[PDB]
């Protein structure tokens, strides 16, 4: 089969600027060539065909050129949309195949989380478990300490984070921090206080309650 | 490398 | 206009066999081939097969023994069948269509079928409010969310007040916890003069355990 090498893995570019997206391919495929973004939680949306043929409904930004082994998509003018990931795919020889994908990152300005904090529900305590909650909420760019604290006892390796894919409107993530206890050990404690470290702030934000 | 719960390279 | 769209996600056992249907519309499948691929952490994108207009079958040569693709033409149709998986068969499953009868630019994409290969069984989530606050509020906005724990497999789909409020919305990726369930929250932030007036609602679908709960989130 063809092996459809694209670099680099990563892009990240500021908006307005042109970008170019690399196809190689590990024989001559002539123009054979399709390009494809999927966005988060998408299925691939189809963008150019053979090598620089346009396609209904795709913005003008777009387009591709190449012949032979090098293959290259451009956006002559990026969006904060355009954050996806990109492949290529050839045709000239059966089986079709795709390239691994090169990831598009948008910079921006620095922008701070605000940081908000939400103790267990009475429901969750009723089940014996207590889930608290730390929300970091868009910010510039994706690097943050999330410190966890009870009773001033410093927390390890008991809380889990999750940070959403680059947002599409605002260039901005937000992470969560879900620190985890059991009923039992909740009750027996008083300050909850979750500290947050990030480029944008001039020192760590506290955000903490106090258990009833 | 591709991530199912987002959809995403990762 | 032209859709495909897939059965839902679901659990298979190792070893055992995958079924998805793909139904269309915008179109007849005795015009068009409709087209089967995956994307998976270990392979990305990977295409398994076809069936063509006249109901002649390729298979990607990995899957000749173990694929089949067949379907209802007056039913518009297409049944994607695969046997003895193994836990890399992990992946989004798609049907596809190209633009033209006979061609491979796939111009038609369906949703998407999360397929999880995995011994363990479906559970579905319990939903935690995350209830507004002081602690949550600056500036007269506030913050609020569902927690959505302990459920398995992925996916899990989350929207707010049936669809209605979408703006401000952050649904995170799961994670997997050390008992081998997920865990997410999905959060927005709202004008908090709006709290004594409008209805918070997070409405969690999990499709794999057949579990859809409507939780009401309110301030404390």
């Amino acid at each position: 089969d063809i092996l459809l090498t694209q670099s680099p893995v990563i892009l990240s570019v500021s908006p307005g600027e042109r970008v170019s997206f690399s196809c190689r391919a590990s024989q001559s495929i002539g123009t054979n060539i399709h390009w494809y973004q999927q966005r988060t939680n998408g299925s691939p949306r189809l963008l150019i065909k053979y090598a620089s043929e346009s396609i209904s409904g795709i913005p003008s930004r777009f387009s591709g050129s190449g012949s032979g082994t090098d293959f290259t998509l451009s956006i002559n003018s990026v969006e904060s949309e355009d954050i996806a990931d990109y492949y290529c795919q050839q045709n000239n020889n059966w089986p079709t195949t795709f390239g691994a994908g090169t990831k598009l990152e948008l910079k921006r300005t620095v922008a701070a989380p605000s940081v908000f904090i939400f103790p267990p529900s009475d429901e969750q305590l009723k089940s014996g478990t207590a889930s608290v909650v730390c929300l970091l909420n868009n910010f510039y760019p994706r690097e943050a300490k999330v410190q966890w604290k009870v009773d001033n006892a410093l927390q390890s390796g008991n809380s889990q984070e999750s940070v959403t894919e680059q947002d599409s409107k605002d260039s901005t993530y937000s992470l969560s921090s879900t620190l985890t206890l059991s009923k039992a050990d909740y009750e027996k404690h008083k300050v909850y206080a979750c500290e947050v470290t990030h480029q944008g702030l001039s020192s760590p934000v506290t955000k903490s309650f106090n258990r009833g | 490398q591709f991530d199912l719960s987002t959809r995403r390279l990762k | 206009q032209v859709q495909l769209k897939q059965s839902g996600p679901g659990l298979v056992q190792p070893s055992q066999s995958l079924s998805i249907t793909c139904t269309v519309s915008g179109f007849s499948l005795t015009n068009y081939g409709v087209h089967w691929v995956r994307q998976s952490p270990g392979k990305g994108l990977e295409w398994l097969g076809v069936i063509w207009s006249g109901g002649n079958t390729d298979y990607n040569t990995p899957f000749t023994s173990r694929l089949s693709i067949n379907k209802d033409n007056s039913k518009s149709q297409v049944f994607f069948k695969m046997n003895s998986l193994q836990s890399n068969d992990t992946a989004i499953y798609y049907c596809a269509r190209a633009l033209t009868y006979y061609d491979y630019e796939f111009a038609y994409w369906g949703q998407g079928t999360l397929v999880t290969v995995s011994a363990a069984s479906t559970k579905g989530p319990s939903v935690f409010p995350l209830a507004p606050s002081s602690k949550s509020t600056s500036g007269g906005t506030a913050a609020l969310g569902c927690l959505v724990k302990d459920y398995f497999p992925e996916p899990v789909t989350v929207s707010w007040n049936s669809g209605a409020l979408t703006s401000g919305v952050h649904t995170f990726p799961a994670v997997l916890q050390s008992s081998g369930l997920y865990s997410l929250s999905s959060v927005v932030t709202v004008p908090s003069s709006s709290l004594g007036t409008q209805t918070y609602i997070c409405n969690v679908n999990h499709k794999p355990s057949n579990t859809k709960v409507d939780k009401r989130v309110e301030p404390k």
